[PDB]
């Protein structure tokens, strides 16, 4: 049990890299997803006034 | 009275039986377990690179 719990911890060690980078690229993507969905809008609306 | 005479080696025997047996499984587990690490270890390091 002594070496299962390190073993353990070093796994989790390895999962804290991982879910803590996802995150961190989540935030990019998230980010660029709002603007190419509402861009249309943002043009859409500045061509209804020369129309 | 004769049953009584030989129950001494039953429980020697048991004895090194036992310790045998928890020495192995020790061992396994501890293995396993080192095996585990690096198994999880670089699959999570593999899987960034493929998240990157």
């Amino acid at each position: 049990l002594d070496v299962k719990f390190m073993a353990d911890t070093k796994i989790a060690d390895s999962k804290r890299a991982f879910e803590l980078q996802k995150s961190a690229f989540s935030e990019e993507v998230n980010i660029k997803t709002a603007e190419a969905q509402l861009a249309y809008e943002l043009q859409g609306a500045r061509e209804q006034q020369k129309i | 009275y004769l049953h009584s005479l030989g129950k001494a080696r039953t429980a020697q025997v048991q004895k090194d039986a036992r310790i045998g047996e928890a020495e192995a499984k020790r061992d396994a587990g501890i293995r396993e377990a080192k095996a585990k690490q690096e198994k999880v270890s670089a699959q999570y390091l593999s899987e960034i690179e493929m998240a990157k």
